């Protein structure tokens, strides 16, 4: 997906053309930056979609009338309240009670 | 992240061809005095999407609901649309209304009546209170504090529940059903 | 030096009437004829007459002493509540302490 976001922004992809050898072997750490550093962090395409749900209206026959996608979502617990106190002036330090 | 606590809505009525209205303060709403301006809430930004899977059905539903009755010409098309209308409008009513008993929602209505009979003692008679207990002021008054409860927290914005009520009102949506 | 009729209550001065106390503001006044009995022995009441120079020691850091004379600010002039009063004292405690 983010291959056809850069090509609709781009149209076009050029190459720094160290390859065929250097970026096979140096580098693998686009790999290594993707890895540990971001929130993004790779998982099995199974345990993705673990939170949808599907089901299909119908008619007699019969095909779906009305077809709904969602996520399970859970509400609640709390909702919390506080007050801010600043403990030195000019910065975003906080106590907050 | 976070956002300023504070809630001020207003509950209007005519009753016998007079105008009473009661302002309300969200601290009163939690049962206290007086105010605390300096406290704030955290946004309960998962919460409000959750609601807003409702209010962009409604919404968004009697939009073209609406656009659909205009472009449909067939009598047998229409007043199976006008049904759909009507019937998840009140499926709205009832669950706000459901909200409008509460901790909250309950006290709020409290507060909207003792401040209006306490206005209907001074500018007349009080004997015309009677009409806030008649069957439609009551579920009047219980929508109106269920949408200002939604709103005192994160869950509703004004300016979309404001645009709630005009799909309530759009179509007639009150059955008064006994 | 108020002044008042006996015989019309309501008319006379509202405000005094229980009946305006506990929030019954119509033309129905309390029944007569109902249930339950009780006796009082006792109250809570404030002291009359009473002008009092409180001396703030070296320490001693008297618990009572200050929680009494913060109510004494919000009652003989208004600040606030004295509720209203602590939350303050709190911010400032963190603030700073």
């Amino acid at each position: 997906i983010a291959y056809q976001d850069m090509v609709k922004q781009r149209g076009r992809a050029e190459v720094i053309f160290s390859d065929e050898e250097l970026s096979s072997t140096i580098i693998p750490w686009f790999i290594e930056a993707m890895s540990e550093v971001s929130p993004f962090k790779l998982r099995p395409i199974n345990e993705t979609t673990s939170y949808i749900g599907q089901t299909s209206a119908i008619d007699h026959m019969g095909q779906p009338s009305h077809v709904v996608v969602y996520e399970d979502w859970q509400f609640a617990k709390e909702i919390t309240a506080f007050t801010p106190v600043k403990l030195a002036n000019n910065s975003n330090q906080r106590f907050l009670d | 992240a976070s956002t300023e606590f504070a809630y001020e809505d207003a509950y209007s009525v005519t009753i016998r061809n007079k105008r009473y209205t009661a302002e309300v303060k969200e601290f009163e709403l939690l049962g206290l005095g007086q105010r605390r301006e300096r406290v704030r809430i955290l946004k309960p930004t998962v919460a409000h999407a959750i609601i807003q899977m409702w209010y962009s059905w409604f919404v968004e539903d009697d939009r073209t609901l609406a656009a659909a009755r205009r472009t449909s010409r067939d009598d047998a098309e229409k007043l199976a649309i006008d049904g759909r209308r009507m019937q998840n409008a009140v499926t709205l009513l009832r669950k706000i209304e459901m909200i409008g008993t509460t901790g909250i929602g309950a006290s709020a209505v409290h507060l909207a009546q003792s401040r209006i009979v306490d206005q209907m003692a001074g500018r007349g008679l009080i004997d015309d209170s009677s009409d806030l207990h008649v069957g439609i002021n009551r579920h009047r008054i219980r929508i109106w504090a269920g949408l200002a409860v939604l709103q005192m927290m994160g869950l509703l914005s004004r300016s979309e529940a404001e645009a709630l009520t005009k799909v309530l009102g759009d179509s007639n949506a009150l059955g008064m059903v006994v | 030096g108020f002044n008042l009729k006996v015989k019309d209550l309501n008319g006379s001065a509202r405000g005094l009437t229980q009946a305006f106390a506990i929030g019954e503001l119509k033309n129905q006044l309390s029944v007569g004829a109902l249930q339950l009995p009780l006796q009082f022995t006792r109250t809570f009441s404030a002291s009359m007459t009473s002008e009092l120079l409180w001396e703030v020691g070296k320490g001693n850091i008297d618990p009572v002493m200050y929680a009494r004379l913060f109510f004494q600010y919000a009652q003989a002039g208004g600040a606030l509540s004295v509720d209203e009063l602590v939350n303050q004292f709190t911010e400032y405690h963190q603030s700073t302490a």
